[PDB]
C-alpha cells in the first residue's frame, strides 16, 4: 500500500452522513438504532493546485490505483491515518499551472 | 561619451520603427533598415507587470501568513504623444499600419547607446487642437528584449 | 541539393531514445521549400536518423512522447556545409 | 503658406456640416455645399480606439508571456463648444438634426490645407448661462477617412 | 437691443413658473400668468442626452468598424440655487409643489429674448448656512421646447 | 487515418470517471474489481477560437469524419498520443472571429 | 419557394449533432456506422432586431410558412444554400425596437 | 362582451408555437401538415404598474371574467383585434405602487 | 495571357507534401480576374503541380488537411514575367 | 436604353467559376430605376454572362455559393459608352 | 553614533540584495555576501496588514455591538526608484531575477545600525524618459523578521 503526501490547497471539504434505521410513527417515538458497527465514513472534496512539469506524474500514480486500490492518507491535522480510494478526478489546464479537483471516499480495509 | 554605469539626462531619446523583414532581435544597433520618427513630444514606456498566484497549504508548517508566487508576466503599454504631421512617410506608415492592424517591432534609443526592442499593436490615435500633436498608444505582445541583456 | 544528416540521438544517460519525431519547421522561403511547411522523421529503435535537408532556414523542433515541443534551436544550411550530425548544426556558430 | 512638413499652430481650425446629397469622401476639398459654423470656443476631436482578443494558445512555445491580438476598432466621441446663436441656420440646423436624428457626415480643416472628415449622429446638447455657450457633443460611426488617406 | 445672431452676457436669465392652466407651449412670450422667482445665485439647465442602440450587423461589407444608431433620447436634470427666502410666495409655492409632488411647467428666460419652456417635478431641496441660499433641482418629462423651434 | 492539428485555447477540461464493480458488504468489506481491462477512458472539453476564414476549413474537416471515424490526436503535453472521436459541437460567430465548443471522447482502437 | 433576406445579428449558433449507431461493450470496441445518408442537419438560432414599424411585416412572413413549409436561406458565409423551417419564434417589443430570438432547423427537400 | 383599455408598460412578451405534424423518414423526407385550420395562437405576457387607488378596480375587472370568460383587447399597433383570456395573474403590492403580470393566451370565438 | 507556372514543392527533409493544395486569391481587380476570387488546386501523390496563371497581384494560400491554412506570401504576375516553379515568384525581390 | 455587357468571368487560375451570381444594387434613383433594388444573374457552366443594364450608378457583388458579396466596386454608366465587358467598368478611370 | 533611543533622519538607508545560499535571517549584519544596490532615488517599504474574521455569537450577552477578531496577517509591497544604471551588474542581477522569477531575500539598513530583511518576488518594472529613473516594485511571500525581533 503506497501514500499520499501531496499537500492540499485550503477550501478541502468533508461530509459526514451516517447510516441509522429511520422509521416514522404517530408521534415521534422514532425508534433508532446504530446500523452497522462502523456506520460513518467520511467523504472528502480535495483541490491541489501543481504546475504542469509534474501534473503527469501525479495523474499515472491516481490511474495506477484506478478506483479499485486503496492507499493510505492522512487528513490535515486529523488524528486519523485512514485508508482512503477515489473514482472521480479533474484537472483544469490553464497556462503554466494545472488545478485538480478530485473525491475520496473512505473506505475500511 | 555614451556609456553606463553614469546617468543619462535623456535628450535624444529617439523611437524607430522596423520596415524590413528579418529578426529584429539580431542586432538591433544597427539603423540601416529601420525608420525614426520625427519631433516626438513626450513618451511614456510600458511597464512589465506579472501575476501573483496562490501558493497557500493545508500542511504548510507556517500559518498565519500569506504565501504567494509569480507567473504569467506580461509587457505593458506604450505611448508617445507628436507633433501631428500628415505629410512626412513615418506617420503615413504609422496610420497604415493602424488601418490595417498587424503585429511590428520598433525600438528606443537612449543616449547612453544602448536600445530596447519591443513588439506589438496599436490600439489608439488621439489629436488636439491646439497647437496639433498626435497621440499614439500601443500594447505589446511577447517578450520584448530589454536593455540589460546586450551589455552582457 | 540536399546535405545529408546523419547520427545517433542519445539522452543523457548515453542511452538511446525512443518513440522520438524531429522535424524542420520552414521559416524563410527558399529556393526549394516553401514558408511554414514541416518534414517529420522518426528515428529506429538505436536512435539512428538519417536526413537529406535542403539548403535555407530552418528550426529545429523535437517532439517526443512527453515534454512538449523541445525547441533544440534554429539551424541554418549555406552552400558550403558538408555532411555531419544535427548535434554540430545546433552547436555551430551562427 | 499652406502645406505639411512644419508643425502648424492650429488656428483657423474651421468646422464643416454636411447639408446635401451623394459621396462626402468624393471631394472633401470641395466647400460648394457645406455649411460652415462659426465662433468655436473650444474642439476635442474623436478617437479612434481598438479592441483586444486573446491569442494564448495551450501549445504555444513561448509561455509566461501574455499574447494579444486587436480587433473591432471604433471611431470615438467628437465634442465642440459653440457660441450660443439661435439666429443663425446653421444653429438651427444642428438642433433639427439632433430632434430626428438620422446619420450625418461632417469635417473639420485645418490652417495646414487638408481637411478630416467623420460621420455620426449627436447624442449630447448642453448650455451655460454666463456668457452663453452651447456644448454639441456626436458618436461617429463607420470608418472615418483620415487626412492621411488622402495625403497619398 | 435684444436680437439673436450676436452673442450675449447673460445678465438677467430670468425664470418663470406655471401657475394657471392651459398649453405652456401655446405662446411662452407672455408672462401674464406666470411667477417668476427672486435672486437666483446660480443656474445649470439639463442637458438633452441620448441613447446608443447596437447596428453592427453580419453579412455588411464593412467589417471591423462598430455600427451604432440613436434612440430613447431623454431630457436632463435642471439646479438652481436662490437665496432662502421663505416670505415671497414663490418658493412658498416651489415647497407646496414639491410636497405635493406634480409634473409642472416653467421657463427661462434670456437677455437675448427668446425663452425656453421645460416641464418636469423637482427631486432635491437644500441649504446653506453662511449667507443662507436655497438649492433646488428638478428633473424633466417629456419633450421640451427649445428657443430654435420659436425661432423659424 | 487523418490527424489533428489545430490549437487549443486555455481552460480546456478533462474528465475521467473509472468504471469499477463495487459491491458492499455487511461491515465495509466492499468488493471492488476494475471491471474492463481498460477502463479508464478520459474525456476531454476542448475549446478553439479561429478567424472566419478557416471556420470553413474546419468545419469540413469535422464533417468528414462525422461521428463514426477516429482521428488521432496528441493532447497538450500529454506523452501517450492517443485516438478520439467526437459527436457534438457548436460555435459562436460574432464578428471576426468564431469560437468552437466541442468535446473529444477518447476510444480504444 | 421564398427566400429570406432579413439580416441576422451577432451571436447566432450553429449547433449540430450527427446521427451515429452506438453499441456498447466492456473493453470498448464499439462498432459506429454513418447511419442514415443525411446524417447531420445543422440547427440554428436567429437574432434579429429590427424597429417596430416594419415589424408586423415579418412576423406576416413567418406567419406565412408556418411551421410546415420550408424556405431557402444562405447562412452568413459558409459554401452552402439551404432550406429550412422555423417553429419557435418570439419577439421582445419594448420601445422603440423589437428583437425576434427566432430557430431555424435545416431541412432536406 | 367587455374590452382592455389598461395601459401596458414596456417589454411585453410574445410566444408562439405553430402546431404542425411531424413525421420524418430514412432520409428527411419529412411530411409535415399545419395541423388545425388556424394553428397558431400568440401569447403574451403582460406587466402593468399602477397605484394603489385603482389596483381594486383592476382587480374586480380581473375577476368578473374569471378564468373562462374571453374579452376584446387590442395588441399595441398590432393590426388585429383580438380576443383573449387568462387564468393567472399575481402582484407585488408596494406602498406607493403594485405591478400586475399576467399571462393572455389568445382563444378564437 | 496568361502564365504557365510548374515544379515541385517538397518540405525541408527532401520529401513530398501529400494531401496539399494551393489556393491563389486574388487581392486587386484586374482586366481579367474579379477581386476576392479563389482558384484552387490540389497536386499528385509525385507533388508536381502546374497550372496557367493570370497577370495580377494575388495571394498565395497552402492548405493541408488537419493543419491551419498557411499564407505562404503574396505574387504578383506582370506582362514581362517568364514561366517558372511557384517558389521564384515567393523569393522575387518586391 | 440598356446597355449590353456580356463575358467570361474567370478566377486567378483561368478557368471559368461556377455556381456564380452577380448583383447589382442601385445608390440613386435614376430615369427608370429606383434606388434600394437588387438585379440578380445566374451565369452558364462555362462562365459566360449577358445582360442588359440601364444607364446609373451601381455596386457590383458577386456569390458564389457561398462567398459573401464582394463588393469588386460601384459603376457608372453614362451616355455614351459602348458595349463590352463587366471589368470595363471596374477597372475604367472614375 | 548609531544607537536607537534617539530618532534619526534616516540619509544613508542603504539596500541589499541576497545573491548567496544559507539562512539569511541567522546573521543580516554580516554583509559579505549581499549586493548593495547604488542611488536609490526614493523607497517605500511594505505594509503588514492582517484579516478581520466574524465573532459575534447569539447567546452573547452583549449586542448591538459588533466584534471581529485578527486572522491571516500579510505583508505588503515594497517599491523603490533607482538611477538607470545598465552598467552596474546589480540591475543586470535584479532583471534576470525577474525575469527567471523566484522567491529572494533583501535587506533594508538605517543609520541607526540595525537592518530590516524581507523576501518576496518582484512584480513591476517601469520607467521614465526625463533623467530616466527605473521603478521596482516586489512583493513579499512569508513572515519577515522586523528590526524588533533582532534588539531583544
Amino acid at each position: 500500500m503506497k501514500t499520499f503526501r501531496w499537500k492540499v490547497k485550503p477550501g478541502m471539504d468533508v461530509a459526514s452522513v451516517p447510516s441509522v434505521r429511520k422509521v416514522r410513527f404517530g408521534d415521534g417515538y422514532s425508534q433508532r438504532a446504530p446500523a452497522g458497527l462502523n456506520a460513518n465514513l467520511k467523504t472528502y472534496s480535495v483541490t491541489l493546485s501543481v504546475p504542469r512539469e509534474e501534473a503527469t506524474v501525479l495523474e499515472s500514480f491516481l490511474e495506477e490505483h484506478g478506483g479499485w486500490k486503496s492507499f493510505l492518507w492522512t487528513p490535515p491535522y486529523e488524528w486519523r491515518q485512514i485508508k482512503v480510494t477515489c473514482a472521480k478526478w479533474s484537472s483544469r489546464v490553464s497556462m503554466l499551472r494545472v488545478e485538480f479537483s478530485a473525491e475520496f471516499e473512505q473506505v475500511v480495509n | 561619451v555614451p556609456n553606463p554605469t553614469m546617468p543619462v539626462k535623456g535628450a535624444g531619446t529617439t523611437l524607430w520603427v522596423y520596415k524590413g523583414s528579418g529578426d529584429p532581435y539580431a542586432n538591433p544597433l544597427s539603423d540601416v533598415d529601420w525608420s525614426r520618427l520625427a519631433k516626438v513630444k513626450d513618451l511614456t514606456p510600458g511597464e512589465l507587470t506579472a501575476e501573483s498566484y496562490d501558493d497557500s497549504y493545508l500542511d504548510d508548517e507556517d500559518a498565519d501568513w500569506t504565501a504567494t508566487g509569480q507567473g504569467q508576466k506580461s509587457a505593458g503599454d506604450t505611448s508617445f504623444t507628436l507633433a501631428w504631421m500628415p505629410g512626412e512617410q513615418g506617420q503615413q506608415a504609422l496610420l497604415a499600419w493602424f488601418n490595417e492592424g498587424d503585429t511590428r517591432a520598433y525600438k528606443i534609443r537612449f543616449p547612453n547607446g544602448t536600445v530596447d526592442v519591443f513588439r506589438g499593436w496599436v490600439s489608439s490615435i488621439g489629436k488636439a487642437v491646439t497647437v496639433i500633436t498626435r497621440t499614439v498608444k500601443v500594447t505589446n505582445v511577447g517578450r520584448p528584449s530589454m536593455a540589460e541583456d546586450r551589455s552582457t | 541539393m540536399a546535405v545529408k544528416i546523419s547520427g545517433v540521438l542519445k539522452d543523457g544517460t548515453g542511452k538511446p531514445v525512443q518513440n522520438c519525431t524531429i522535424q524542420l519547421k520552414a521559416r524563410r522561403n527558399s529556393t526549394t521549400v516553401v514558408v511554414n511547411t514541416v518534414g517529420s522523421e522518426n528515428p529506429d529503435e538505436a536512435g539512428r536518423y538519417s536526413m537529406d535537408v535542403e539548403y535555407g532556414q530552418y528550426s529545429v523542433i523535437l517532439q517526443v512522447d512527453g515534454f512538449p515541443p523541445s525547441h533544440a534551436g534554429t539551424i541554418t544550411v549555406y552552400e558550403d556545409s558538408q555532411p555531419g550530425t544535427l548535434n554540430d548544426f545546433l552547436c555551430a556558430m551562427t
